């Protein structure tokens, strides 16, 4: 699915590299408002990113500690299992006993 | 029983030994595609050059 | 493969136009340098972005075997005391009519 | 009897698609190391067009 969707992305710079060069006559009075904005939607991306990176970070805290309690929570039942088990072939040796 | 499983394990064996033997065909003859495929593509790239 | 040929192959064509271009970038040399940078920069965040991913990827690979593992041989111990229920309870019934 | 010779067959045959397989798992190894040649190849004749 990357593959497909970076395939998209590589058409697309290449639409825009074409219009890009057509644009040059006008870049050169337009850079000064095209390198400012360019700069700000720059640091814009490089916010959002970071906040994706850490959101997944706080995602898998969550499942560490979900998939964690799971396991806690089985190894409880297991326990109490096991020693119910206990009890039960206890209980079946005083019968032979008997 | 022990003729019944034993028949029954012994003729899947040989039917995959025809699925073995017919994989060894389909891989031979891709193999061979593929060898022809590479060479037409040197070929291609002689007549560019 | 089909993809990965596909990708190289756009990738032929974004080398083809710089290379056509080549003539224009050194008399340009008052602004390739700025550009230049940056186009190294947008590489480096792919990479790095693709690395994080896949490393990050890699994290949810490790807890579904690792915690899967887990749960298992919990499993597999509580799969074992209901067999032996089982047979305890057999022996109820025997014992009790002796 | 019949079961020690349908025993001995089962363990032949079953020896005998083991061999084949790896023959296939060889030739596989093969055709993928001389399909990445046809990518080289196409390069050179993409890269001289």
């Amino acid at each position: 699915n990357k593959a497909e969707k970076q395939k998209r992305d590589l058409g697309e710079e290449l639409e825009a590299l074409k219009t890009e060069l057509e644009d040059t006559l006008d870049s050169t009075a337009a850079q000064q408002e095209l390198r400012s904005k360019r700069e700000q939607e720059v640091n814009i991306l490089k916010k959002t990113l970071e906040e994706e990176a850490k959101t997944h970070e706080a995602q898998i805290q969550e499942m560490r500690q979900k998939h964690s309690q799971a396991v806690e929570e089985l190894a409880e039942q297991l326990e109490q299992t096991k020693r119910v088990k206990a009890n039960l072939e206890k209980a079946k040796q005083t019968l032979e006993n008997e | 029983a022990k003729i019944a499983q034993l028949e029954e394990q012994l003729d899947n064996e040989t039917k995959e030994r025809q699925a073995a033997c017919k994989q060894v065909r389909r891989t031979e003859k891709k193999l061979k595609d593929v060898l022809l495929q590479v060479d037409d593509e040197r070929r291609n790239a002689e007549q560019y050059k």
